[PDB]
């Protein structure tokens, strides 16, 4: 089943991430376009994914990578800056605007 | 603040208010995002601060008015 973001993302998709949080399966995809970023969740009543939140390209105009690691969506900006956000309700958490990070990758002895 | 200067006999259907005025409002949900991350900031320890130099000081919560103009209903 394609889902199209031609109405949310007209300039390209550039990351998505999948994860299963508050009962549900928050992915979020991060472009350039109207919308910075999409978060789809499966409809319960039908077959399909509808969008639950919206950023508008104002502040941040898309995401290059994701990284979720556990309630902390680790968003990697066009600019090639790192910041902290949470996956509830993405809420600015942190920022690391010093650290022009092309590439970043989180490694932890995992456990549970 | 204009001063009409042509004529119009032709009927108009539209609405009219004779005494209402707007009260409180609220912010749109991303104009509250950026002051909920500001007062975060603000009072955050691990802060490259430009103006203090001390542990910034607790202040009582703040809480900006959201028109649920999102999907999320806050």
């Amino acid at each position: 089943s394609f889902i199209s973001t031609e109405n949310y993302h007209t300039l390209g998709c550039l990351s998505l991430v999948a994860g299963d949080l508050a009962s549900e399966v928050p992915v979020i995809i991060g472009g350039t376009g109207n919308c910075a970023f999409s978060k789809w969740e499966p409809d319960s009543s039908k077959k399909g994914m509808t969008v639950k939140n919206l950023i508008d390209a104002e502040i941040i105009k898309g995401a290059k990578k994701f990284q979720l690691i556990d309630n902390l969506l680790f968003v990697l900006d066009t600019d090639n800056v790192l910041s902290l956000w949470d996956i509830y309700t993405l809420t600015p958490v942190w920022n690391w605007p010093s650290l022009h990070v092309e590439e970043f990758l989180l490694t932890t002895e995992a456990d549970s | 603040s204009h001063i009409e200067e042509l004529q119009s006999e032709e009927t108009a259907i539209s609405d009219f208010s004779t005494g209402e005025n707007v009260g409180p409002l609220a912010l749109p949900v991303g104009k509250a995002r950026q002051l909920i991350g500001l007062y975060t900031m603000a009072h955050n320890p691990n802060m490259t601060h430009l103006k203090i130099n001390l542990p910034v000081t607790a202040l009582p919560p703040l809480w900006v008015r959201c028109d649920s103009s999102d999907p999320e209903g806050t």
